[PDB]
């Protein structure tokens, strides 16, 4: 019983770090989106100044 | 927490009740065993040993499937690392293009 | 993993460099061709004006 709980506590920890990895991945995609927005906004600004 | 640990508590309580009843029945043997017949007593004791191991066999099955689930969860985490790496690779390529 | 990812990132940078270089050189060629319509074409047009 303590192993199954550990099989779901070992699994609980594992799930926690998969959630951690997903949060990190979403953060990294968010930064990619932010800087791609920066690039597109710079392009638009330069084009409209021209 | 809404259905996983709740079912864990359900099965925990059910198994505790099953253990209580099985201990009560083992005391029932220890008491009603004025049936001192050694041969039948031994035959029934091996029979109930088989009972116990068959009961446990469900636990071995569940634990083996869940070992396949835990090692496979580590494999899924590695697969997720590869998937996220390819995801960012394609994202960067398309964004710069 | 690190070698491949670093090389891929730096190739991304270099291809971006090539693209940006071609873009800027095209714009510079347009500007200088148009300007050549202001110095050389200027003297040609002065010759046209005097002849006319």
């Amino acid at each position: 019983e303590a192993f199954i709980q550990m099989l779901d506590k070992n699994l609980d920890e594992a799930e926690d770090q998969f959630q951690i990895a997903l949060r990190n991945h979403l953060i990294h995609i968010e930064n990619l989106m932010q800087l791609q927005e920066a690039r597109m906004r710079g392009l638009a600004e330069e084009f409209n100044r021209d | 927490e809404r259905r996983r640990r709740e079912r864990y508590a359900e099965i925990q309580q059910e198994a505790i009740a099953s253990g209580k009843k099985n201990a009560a029945l083992e005391m029932k043997w220890a008491e009603l065993k004025e049936l001192d017949e050694c041969e039948e007593l031994n035959r029934e004791m091996q029979d109930q040993q088989q009972t116990f191991q068959q009961i446990i066999e469900g636990k071995e099955n569940l634990r083996k499937e869940f070992e396949e689930e835990l090692k496979r969860k580590d494999d899924e985490y590695v697969k997720m690392l590869k998937e996220q790496s390819n995801d960012i690779k394609d994202m960067i390529s398309k964004m710069r293009s | 993993e690190q070698e491949k990812s670093n090389l891929n990132i730096e190739d991304d940078g270099k291809k971006a460099k090539e693209k940006e270089d071609a873009y800027f050189e095209d714009i510079t060629k347009n500007m200088k061709q148009l300007k050549t319509q202001l110095k050389s074409e200027y003297l040609e047009k002065e010759k046209a004006n005097i002849q006319q």
